[PDB]
């Protein structure tokens, strides 16, 4: 008798300058992409006696069933942003992206909006100063 | 606001009804939803818009005639004797000159129209010259045939009619076509037989809601007079829209409700001065608009009730899908695979929260009636037997299991043999037998059983037992021509015997009987009970078959696909877990349904395409990578385990090809 | 027998007379429509072995007299005999003989299912046996039983079983049966309702009559109540007279003037005194052979079948031919490539006949000018769909498309000054909504397309209302679904939320879109829109044109890879020309990305154990794609 287990998490968006809560959904989809690219980066000899090692770091994150916050629905309402992700996924990690940016895109559906397509992706930004892609806590099992 | 005070005002308006307009009320919405209502506006719903009446018409010839107008009111014959004089002296042509200056005018529709045409009616009968209400069904995308005189009663272009029994100024504002001064009331039944007939048979074939006509007119006199000549009970009452200013005298309404009509009074509602007849309209309109979308449900007893009036009809069933249990509350609860629920959006009280929360506690489930207590008792039995657990927020580490709960399913061929050579008690009995009996070949044994079956069950109102019994039926047709056709050039000498089980007589007895079958109109000539209180069992005849399935199915591969490919990780439920469940869940309702369907290349190959995408996923997941930091994000899950119901799913629906090749590659 | 009666049924067809080739005509008409009600009597279930009613007169004549009558009984001694037995002996002796002769078993004759296989919106009996309604029991047509005046307002189903004289079925007593002459004179007084819900239905309905006598009581009651009616007003009954000699010719004329139009069983063929099984049979045979086409043998009546099922499909620019074995039966299936198979004709081949007058000159000049000039009408369109000739000749076998829509190519320019540009022709104001849909001046084209709406319904074009009404709800979905995005994602995507929209605008649409559902849009139009438009069904349902994702399962376990992209091809082509606004919605773009990705797949997978892609390719990778997919795509 097959029994399927089947755990969550919760994510939370909040802004940079204050701890407005975006937004509160789950997880759905996380993609860590580390590579190099095409040979016209690095051609010929170049740089021989000084090898340098490109790593191109891409972070992608997808969040399914997000629900604002009602307190920041408000104030944005009534009348660039660099904002950040948190991740409390089970023990238990805390998971924290700074300087995260969110991607999106409008579908349409014939069923007056089968499933409501609420997914939301993020996209890690990455500046030349900052260098903390994710803060990895662990607690008590 | 008038919108942020009118709806709480009927909502005050409604909870301070006597309870015997709550029954009209139940009753009106009960026809709207079933499409048997039918409406018979009379001539003060368009005096709203300003329309002339036809006092004022008897006034103008009172005027040519007599001189100067007359001296006070005008009786109810006066009516028809003014313009019979008018038209015995002055003539004809003048008759028809008044007509013309009285009713060639264009006058807007009032929101009543709107709100006869929103609850849609089957037809719409009216005693009116206008055209204000085919003006109103013209800007509203509805198209009713109109029909004003005999000889458009055989031409009906359409099902839903627009009679008119009056008359109407299309051919032309002449006296003729219209019904006016008394001797076009006296020669009516010879002059209109057609139009009278077809006006006597909506009334006794629907339910009548009558709205403009102020008691005491001639037609509501004549209906009366008509209903009186009826049997006993053979007609129904129709409904009465009082909306005069005063209220009605008790005598009157005690007189009036013996001889058939239902008097919904407008003045008994709420209060209005004596020229406020839109307000009076629009209240009982309304009442009855905002009573159809469950916005007066505030008790508990009514949401387990309600609820109960969806689940009930599935019982004969043994293990209903989740997916297609959102058709059964109108599209108002995406219930999920893992036994979520989510809310659509939403029509009214959320009364899904409540169940829960009513099954939460121990207590409000005891802080309700004794009988809804035994409704309670079976809707959580049938719940927990379908895999519902929760609401989509309130989930969490869900236990999700399975069970197959048939024979069929797991071998066991001599207990269906045994099982089969025995008596019968029951139908249901013989379904099952008839199943087993074809799962094990011996199809003409199966056939002949099921006609029984479909035979057998005639006055008992169980269409589960008729509905799929003929569908089997049906595919225990196919599968033995589809058969006898294979036998003859494939199997013509592999056995070295040409055996054919079915013999010729046989083959042509069925194609006599199981001819211009047309299995997809099938649910369409089921009773009206049939279509809507088991609209869930529509799909298996027709070719939506598995058909949804595959198209979520090729999303889901295509998804699991790429996160394959992407390096990605995955949380909560995934591409791969869904399509198990969904497959689960269609194995275990075909089988514990016992619908021979189970045995088609639709099915082997959908089963084959899903167990393929989870041994790849599996497979996958048993050499993953470790990452930068992803080492320690993707980590107890381990999801796939090829279990038993895995095992006889992979050597029965599965071919000796793909496990050739998918064991290597 | 299996060759004789075939053949001699056909050879009788081609003797008829003209008034009985219009009567079989006109009833084929009405059964396919769906308005023909038969009315059965006494005479289809004799040949059950029922008893007649004159063997219970007999026993009742010698129950109270004591010999059987010398001779055949009247029409007074049919009412007057059980009279007075009734008003002598009494009511039990008379429920007693009752109860003898009609508590029976009986099979039913193949009649009872013929009457059935041409499928009666409605059956109105006068007889008390059940035999009619085991036969719609068993072959599966449910019929709501209607034998008593309380059962006429407790109807379940929409089609009816009206038994006008009674029935038996609450017991065999004669207080629920029309036997006796009070009976008669009483019957509208105790059946007020059974005699409109019969009276309603031959009006609005096309009536046979099988089973009677001409000369019978009903007949000539219906008769007299036929003359109490204006000039036409209604359809004339058919009559199917299956009487052993030939009708004379006064008595014919005679009825023909009172509403029959009789069709006389014993001057099609030459039968026994007694082979009344084989009279109702040859009626029978040839009205339903002749609803299979069985009887169609010229040049003209090809071109009556082929213009009579092409000509409403000519509003529409262009009609796939996946669904173009739906607008003729599911004979003669249609492929993608251009080649035609017939599957389920079970008659004379049109099609394969069609194609020889397209190829020769003498022949097709041989057709009369008015089938002439639909048969050229018939061949440019053929050609403009792409259905070259049939699968046997098979020559040089090409495929082109040529999507000439003004938004597949993204000329936004050329969309404007269209817009610009004052247009009549309402179909070319139909164009410019859709065009207003692609620019995203989404409220103004659902203005225009409510202007069409109300500008429609007056003339006699249905195609252009219903398309601009699916239009206007998927428009209404879109801004929705853009409005709910707006208050919501639309802050952090770009942050000051857009409000494109009036609020009061959106209350106008939700005051006017609700209460609204586009399940029963199709089952609201006309009776003809509802027939000549049938291939439009799919349009209506949230299951668009979803033929093809299936095979896209079967395709993925003449290659499949030419066939899916001809599929993809004509999808394209019939949402681009004809304008519909369901080409931008996730469903579509779901299809085409799959279909394009197992292209694709399957190009890498052949290359392994080669594929030439082209403009129409890049604009659909490019627009029904996305950047991820894209990714997948070429890293996988
Ligand atoms: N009866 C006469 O001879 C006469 C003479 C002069 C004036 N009138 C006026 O005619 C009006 C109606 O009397 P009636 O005899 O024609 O029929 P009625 O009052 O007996 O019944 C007509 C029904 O139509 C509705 N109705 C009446 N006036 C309406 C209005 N302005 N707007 C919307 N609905 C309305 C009401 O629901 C009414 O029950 C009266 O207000 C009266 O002032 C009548
Ligand atoms: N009228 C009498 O008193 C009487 C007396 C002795 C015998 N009969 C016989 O009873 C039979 C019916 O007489 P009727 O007065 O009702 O004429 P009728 O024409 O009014 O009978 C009604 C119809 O029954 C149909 N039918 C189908 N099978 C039939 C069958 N085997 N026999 C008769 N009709 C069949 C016929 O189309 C007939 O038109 C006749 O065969 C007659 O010889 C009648």
């Amino acid at each position: 008798m097959k029994t399927v287990i089947q755990d969550t998490a919760d994510v939370y968006f909040k802004r940079k300058s204050d701890g407005k809560l975006v937004f509160t959904a789950e997880a759905q989809t996380a993609s860590f992409s580390q590579a190099i690219s095409e040979e016209k980066l690095r051609g010929g000899i170049g740089n021989k006696p000084l090898y340098i090692l490109k790593s191109e770091k891409e972070i992608n994150l997808t969040v399914k069933n997000a629900f604002f916050d009602l307190e920041w629905l408000a104030m944005t309402q009534g009348e660039s942003e660099r904002y950040e992700v948190e991740y409390r996924t089970i023990s238990d990690i805390y998971i924290q992206f700074p300087n995260v940016s969110p991607s999106g895109e409008f579908e349409m559906s014939l069923e007056n909006g089968n499933a409501l397509a609420p997914e939301i992706k993020f996209e890690a930004l990455a500046d030349t100063d900052t260098d903390e892609m994710a803060v990895v806590i662990e607690a008590s099992r | 606001l008038e919108s942020k005070r009118y709806g709480e005002k009927l909502k005050e308006v409604f909870l301070m009804l006597d309870n015997n307009v709550v029954e009209c009320i139940k009753e009106i919405t009960e026809s709207s939803r079933n499409g048997k209502l039918v409406f018979f506006v009379g001539a003060g719903v368009s005096t709203l818009s300003d329309y002339p009446q036809w006092w004022r018409l008897v006034d103008k010839y009172h005027e040519e005639l007599y001189g100067s107008p007359k001296k006070g009111n005008y009786s109810s014959d006066e009516y028809l004797r003014i313009p019979q004089i008018f038209y015995n002296v002055k003539g004809e042509m003048a008759f028809d000159g008044i007509l013309k200056d009285f009713f060639q005018v264009d006058k807007p529709t009032n929101p009543i129209h709107d709100k006869i045409l929103a609850m849609n009616p089957a037809h719409v009968i009216t005693t009116n010259y206008d055209n204000l209400i085919d003006t109103a069904c013209w800007k509203r995308g509805k198209y009713f045939s109109v029909i004003s005189a005999e000889e458009d009663v055989a031409n009906a272009t359409s099902s839903r009619y627009l009679l008119k029994v009056a008359g109407d100024f299309r051919k032309g504002f002449k006296g003729e076509n219209v019904v006016l001064k008394e001797d076009d009331y006296l020669n009516y039944d010879q002059n209109y037989p057609l139009i009278s007939n077809l006006m006597k048979t909506i009334i006794a074939t629907h339910t009548i809601v009558f709205i403009g006509y102020g008691l005491g007119d001639y037609n509501i006199n004549m209906l009366l007079n008509w209903v009186r000549k009826l049997q006993k009970d053979s007609f129904h009452k129709p409904f009465f829209i009082r909306t005069d200013p005063s209220p009605i005298e008790n005598e009157t309404l005690i007189y009036y409700e013996n001889k058939g009509l239902r008097i919904i009074d407008a003045a008994s509602l709420i209060d209005s001065n004596e020229y406020d007849y839109l307000e009076r309209y629009s209240a009982v309109m309304d009442l009855l608009i905002e009573s159809q979308e469950n916005k007066f449900i505030t008790k508990d007893d009514e949401v387990i009730d309600y609820i109960y009036g969806k689940i009930s009809p599935l019982f004969a069933l043994q293990y209903i899908r989740k997916i297609d249990l959102k058709h059964v509350f109108e599209y108002d609860y995406h219930f999920e695979v893992n036994g979520t629920v989510v809310r659509h959006k939403n029509k009214g009280f959320g009364y899904m929260e409540r169940f829960f929360e009513l099954k939460e506690s121990c207590d409000e489930r005891s802080k309700l009636s004794k009988k809804q207590y035994e409704r309670f008792n079976a809707l959580f039995n049938f719940f927990e037997k379908n895999g519902v657990i929760c609401m989509a927020k309130d989930a969490g580490t869900l236990n999700t299991s399975i069970e197959i709960n048939s024979l069929a399913y797991h071998g066991k061929y001599d207990v269906m043999k045994k099982f089969i050579e025995e008596q019968s008690v029951s139908i249901e009995d013989d379904y099952k037998k008839a199943f087993f009996l074809a799962c094990l070949g011996r199809w003409e044994e199966s056939y002949d059983l099921y006609s029984n079956i479909i035979l057998n069950s005639i006055d008992e109102s169980n269409g589960c037992v008729y509905y799929l019994s003929q569908i089997n039926r049906y595919r225990i047709y196919q599968s033995i021509t589809q058969a006898v056709t294979q036998f003859n050039g494939l199997g013509l000498l592999t056995f070295g015997r040409h055996y054919k089980p079915f013999t010729d007589e046989f083959l042509a007895r069925i194609e006599r009987e199981m001819t211009n079958f047309n299995i997809d109109d099938l649910f369409n000539g089921m009773p009206f009970e049939f279509q809507k209180k088991y609209k869930i069992l529509e799909f298996l005849s027709d070719n939506q078959f598995l058909y949804d399935d595959t198209v979520k199915l090729f999303e889901l591969t295509n998804k699991v696909r790429s996160e394959m490919s992407e390096g990605s990780y995955s949380f909560g439920m995934s591409s791969d877990i869904v399509v198990l469940l969904r497959l689960y869940d269609n194995l275990r309702f075909l089988y514990e349904n016992c619908l021979w369907s189970v045995s088609f290349h639709e099915f082997h190959q959908y089963i084959r395409n899903s167990m393929s995408l989870l041994i790849e996923k599996a497979e996958y997941e048993r050499t993953r990578d470790i990452d930068e930091l992803g080492f320690s994000f993707f980590g107890k899950k381990s999801g796939f385990f090829m279990e038993y119901y895995d095992f006889v799913n992979i050597s029965r629906h599965f071919k000796i090809d793909d496990i050739k090749n998918l064991e290597r590659s």
